[PDB]
């Protein structure tokens, strides 16, 4: 059973920086001791 | 059933397969031979063919790594998937003979 939430707080976003985060692997190809 | 061959059903299997450095999952019917560990041979471990000398190696692989790589795009080490050992690969050709 789902309930429409009561006592909310008019949700608003803060803002900050991602810095050097979120880096992942662009491809499935294996690379070792590389610089691509 | 009695329609033109262009209107008759066709079954399509789109076998999308990827080969990575992960342990091999599906392999061909090729029969596994013995292992020669001091001679220049033609080797084919998991479809990765080559020509070289296989030797006992002390390099450490990741638990799911099947082959290593050199600075160039040449596999210098391969994990033999039967014994799970790590074999160094050396070129048959010796450069330097004058
Ligand atoms: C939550 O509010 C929406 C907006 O009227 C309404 O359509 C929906 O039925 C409500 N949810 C419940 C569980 O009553
Ligand atoms: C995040 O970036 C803003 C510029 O948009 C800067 O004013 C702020 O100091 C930065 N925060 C940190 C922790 O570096
Ligand atoms: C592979 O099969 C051979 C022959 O049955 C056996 O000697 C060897 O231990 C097996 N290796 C693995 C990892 O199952």
């Amino acid at each position: 059973q789902c309930v429409n939430l009561t006592g909310r707080a008019t949700i608003q976003p803060s803002f900050t920086n991602s810095s050097h985060r979120g880096v992942y692997y662009p491809d499935t190809i294996f690379r070792s001791n590389s610089l691509v | 059933p009695t329609n033109g061959v262009g209107y008759q059903p066709y079954r399509v299997v789109v076998l999308s397969f990827e080969l990575l450095n992960a342990p091999a999952t599906v392999c061909g019917p090729k029969k596994s031979t013995n292992l020669i560990k001091n001679k220049c041979v033609n080797f084919n471990f998991n479809g990765l063919t080559g020509t070289g000398v296989l030797t006992e190696s002390n390099k450490k692989f990741l638990p799911f790594q099947q082959f290593g790589r050199d600075i160039a795009d040449t596999t210098d080490a391969v994990r033999d998937p039967q014994t799970l050992e790590i074999l160094d690969i050396t070129p048959c050709s010796f450069g330097g003979v004058s």
